[PDB]
């Protein structure tokens, strides 16, 4: 195969809690995509924006490999 | 009159009105004793630099107040202003009216603006003084009754936001712009009335012609969306009217029912359903319903409240992935709501998502003992297959929690099942890279002479890992 | 001597009276939490005090001696201060706790008047790792590890002492009626809790800021080491007890994500003077100013009072009417009123579904308390 392969390392970034904070960052990157969150905060509290972000992230196709290592949950 | 009382102290200061850079306020002047006379007059020497000068006034260590601006070639700056504005803001009615009429008798500037463009009309709207408002509206022009401030708040916005009703009625009879919107928020007076929960103001606003309940805002939220903050009275006032878009959608597609459900409070949802016009199966831009939000947020009490005694479809799935709300309950470790959903009659446990994903597979991945116990007790098939046909035993082996497959061992699950590649679970167990998860299968005396589609065997699997 | 017994009875009576006058469910829960958290570590620390005392004289290396010296000095200051502060009367307790450059101030950053601190040596000893048993015996390494354990337990103990003292001061000054001082102690308690939590468990332990996981990993490494171990039967038992205790305390600390309710309500939206009441009555006088504040009524946690509203002048009218917006969370709200610089007074309670609140009830109560008939 290829010696310069980080498949084991890529499995670690999907399991490390520090890299799970990076998974929060991409979840935090949705603030630019959708600007309706703050108004939802004033009406349904802070949990509304978090729920909308989680639904937007999890609406797409689910990947088995990503879910196995534990970065699918948060 | 006003802040002028016998025995107080008066101090003045000046500043440059600079629109680009920060200025500096001069040292406060000498103390001036207050006596029978109240309104002073200040003789201002001509500025050498030809600039406008802002004047600040302070009373006996209270918070300073801006009292006016003077041009370079203006003398005899009378301090009669900022007292009519304070008189209109007086919480008392008779005293404020007397002060207003006395100051107007001596030439008070109606058009003077204080507190970021707020004229005397805004001050009277905030205080709710009906007499001075009627006197002003008796002789006035429409250009000043609809004049917004720096933030875009017209007098009607201030009147609606403060809960006053009589002055709102007066402006309605006189005739003012109702659908005016603020800056950066585009909120109508209906939005402000609904966000706080005032019923009389809402009734007075709807008494007027030329007004729409379904007016939008910057993000597309109607006043009915803002009525969630109001508990019961304002929502009933909304539902009492004639034309209401109960199922109005925002930019993202959210409905007031979605907002009520996501906020985790049932009485508002019951009141909204009392209108018998709410579409429960309303979807979002990603095909997300209220039950999906309840499942993803764990609101189990509201989940029971909405699932029973109602004609609700629990098989609705999100369009991108055909993934149901029970899958949401399984994910993120929500065992109790998922267990309740499984026992429901109108819930399909065998529903499949994109890629042939079943709730049992995700329960195995998440390693929830209680959900798997419900799976065994109900009688769901254990040999579910996916598009790529990984068996539940395969996923239990691949999961981060090996101790699942052990209790799967006694259930009769076949350990010789193969995926598209002709590799046994033991072959795939060596490739993942988990050590202790394979010892619990080696003690079962599993065959060691099986070949996959590419030819590898278990000794090759541990060679690339180091088990 | 009889005076020696009399003094100890003074101390015990003062302690009982102090732990009796301050009655509130908030202190009940906080005291229960702190006692169930400290009991075992306090008992084992008292048991090992003499062992550490004999450890102190066993260190001879110049490189490591300052670390143990600093730890011992901090421990002596801490327990001497606790012994001195335990037996004082409630008023003396308040005066000693509330003083510039006090014991609490020294405890917040874990220093002493004689420039002794333990957090920096605790981090330094972990940074290089003298506790590893390089030699077959490495007795000094065992002593250094024992000192590290002592320092960690003392740091947890001072955390919990600070927490309970701040909670007691806050509730005492809330019951007395001093809103400003209760607010400042509330803020201090929240800040010290947050800082100590960040110091023990770290903000996501990305940089291993926390010291609990560091000592846990050091103990795991020395346990896994076999040649470095001394084979003694008691070593295994004591490291097992340390691992169990540290895991339990870490779970207890990580169990809570907040100590008090930091949510802030919304004050009145509009104020008027509707009732025709001339105002040579009560505290309502001409030339005075009135301020209002709101709070969440919580029976289990500590709430926060909103910032005082803009001053309202009193002229010819006494009893005002306040229009209250509907609460988002649907909670009952306590209302406080202050005149000028006088002590704030609780004036009543408002329900989520009622707006027009009239401040006339407390005036009757004050009228009935007037010394003049």
């Amino acid at each position: 195969e290829g010696e310069d392969l980080t498949l084991e390392e890529k499995a670690e970034i999907c399991s490390e809690l520090e890299l799970q904070q990076k998974y929060v960052d991409i979840a935090s990157n949705i603030i630019g995509d959708l600007s309706s969150l703050p108004i939802a905060g004033k009406i349904a509290g802070t949990i509304a924006a978090a729920a909308m972000t989680a639904t937007h992230v999890a609406s797409g196709r689910l990947d088995i490999e990503q879910t196995l290592l534990g970065c699918s949950d948060l | 009159i006003g802040d002028w009382r016998d025995g107080r102290e008066v101090r003045y200061a000046v500043q440059y009105a600079s629109e680009t850079l920060f200025s500096k306020i001069s040292h406060w002047s000498d103390p001036v004793s207050v006596r029978e006379k109240a309104c002073p007059t200040l003789r201002m020497p001509v500025d050498q630099t030809r600039r406008n000068v802002l004047v600040f006034r302070k009373f006996d260590s209270s918070k300073p107040q801006l009292v006016g601006e003077i041009t370079p070639y203006l003398s005899n700056f009378i301090d009669i202003d900022r007292d009519l504005y304070n008189a209109a803001s007086n919480p008392d009615s008779a005293v404020g009216f007397k002060e207003f009429t006395k100051l107007n008798y001596d030439g008070a500037n109606i058009r003077a603006t204080f507190d970021h463009g707020r004229t005397v009309f805004h001050a009277a709207a905030k205080s709710g003084n009906d007499k001075i408002m009627f006197g002003l509206t008796f002789l006035a022009k429409s250009t000043e009754l609809n004049q917004p401030d720096k933030k875009g708040y017209t007098p009607i916005h201030v009147a609606a936001d403060s809960g006053n009703a009589g002055i709102v009625n007066l402006l309605i009879q006189r005739g003012v712009s109702i659908n005016s919107k603020t800056y950066h928020f585009l909120q109508t007076p209906l939005h402000l009335a609904a966000q706080r929960g005032f019923v009389t103001t809402f009734q007075r606003l709807m008494e007027s012609p030329e007004i729409n309940i379904n007016e939008r805002d910057k993000d597309g939220f109607t006043p009915l969306h803002y009525a969630i903050r109001g508990g019961e009275r304002i929502l009933e006032a909304f539902l009492n009217q004639i034309s209401i878009d109960v199922n109005a959608k925002s930019n993202t597609g959210l409905t007031p029912f979605h907002l009520a459900i996501i906020k985790n409070d049932w009485p508002v949802a019951s009141t909204l359903l009392g209108s018998k016009k709410v579409d429960i199966n309303a979807v979002d831009e990603n095909n997300i319903t209220a039950l999906h939000y309840a499942a993803i947020l764990g609101y189990l009490e509201t989940t029971k409240q909405l699932i029973n005694l109602k004609e609700i479809n629990a098989n609705v799935v999100s369009s991108p992935g055909l993934l149901s709300a029970l899958h949401y309950a399984i994910l993120y470790k929500h065992d109790d709501v998922a267990s309740f959903l499984m026992r429901s009659s109108n819930v399909n446990v065998n529903l499949k998502a994109l890629g042939g994903i079943t709730p049992l597979h995700l329960a195995v991945i998440q390693g929830r003992k209680q959900i798997l116990s419900l799976m065994f007790d109900i009688g769901v098939n254990i040999e579910q297959k996916t598009d790529e046909k990984y068996t539940p035993l395969h996923l239990a082996a691949m999961s981060k929690y090996p101790e699942l497959i052990q209790i799967l061992l006694d259930q009769g699950s076949n350990f010789e099942a193969k995926t598209n590649s002709g590799a046994t679970p033991l072959h795939l167990a060596t490739f993942k890279g988990k050590s202790q998860a394979a010892l619990i299968l080696l003690n079962n005396e599993v065959n060691w002479r099986d070949t996959d589609e590419n030819g590898q065997m278990p000794i090759h699997g541990a060679a690339m890992t180091g088990l | 001597p009889f005076d020696q017994i009399k003094e100890v009875l003074e101390n015990r009576f003062n302690e009982i009276d102090r732990k009796l006058d301050s009655h509130s469910a908030a202190l009940e829960e906080i005291t229960k939490l702190v006692e169930k958290s400290i009991s075992v570590v306090e008992k084992t620390r008292k048991q090992m005090n003499k062992r550490f005392d004999e450890v102190m004289k066993s260190i001879q290396d110049a490189k490591v001696s300052p670390i143990i010296s600093k730890i011992n000095n901090f421990a002596r200051y801490f327990d001497t201060e606790k012994e001195r502060i335990r037996g004082l009367k409630l008023n003396d307790y308040i005066l000693k706790l509330e003083e510039p450059n006090g014991i609490l101030l020294h405890f917040k950053e874990s220093r002493t008047p004689t420039d002794d601190s333990l957090q920096a040596p605790l981090f330094s000893i972990i940074e290089e790792g003298y506790a590893v048993p390089k030699s077959i015996d490495d007795e000094l390494a065992f002593k250094v590890l024992y000192a590290l354990l002592y320092g960690t337990q003392t740091y947890v103990s001072v955390m919990f002492f600070l927490l309970e003292q701040y909670s007691f001061l806050a509730n005492h000054y809330y019951e007395k009626g001093y809103l400003e001082k209760y607010d400042e102690y509330f803020n201090s308690l929240n800040n010290v809790f947050l800082d100590f939590k960040s110091s023990l468990v770290g903000t996501g332990t990305s940089n291993n800021e926390g010291l609990l996981d560091r000592v846990l990993q050091v103990l795991m490494t020395v346990k896994n080491s076999e040649f470095l171990g001394l084979e003694k039967n008691g070593v295994d038992e004591m490291l097992n007890e340390k691992i169990n205790l540290f895991n339990k305390i870490k779970e207890e600390i990580e169990g809570k994500q907040k100590m008090t309710l930091s949510e802030t309500p919304e004050n009145f939206a509009q104020i008027s003077f509707d009732k025709d009441i001339t105002t040579p009555i009560g505290d309502w006088r001409d030339g005075r100013e009135v301020r209002y504040a709101v709070q969440y009524a919580s029976e289990t946690l500590f709430s926060k009072i909103s910032h005082w509203s803009d001053p309202v002048s009193v002229r010819e009218k006494a009893c005002p009417t306040l229009r209250m917006p509907v609460d988002q969370t649907r909670r009952n709200v306590l209302v406080f009123r202050k005149f000028d610089s006088s002590k704030p007074q609780l004036v009543g309670e408002i329900t989520p579904y009622l707006s027009n609140f009239i401040d006339i009830d407390r005036d009757l109560y004050n009228a009935a308390s007037n010394p003049d008939s």
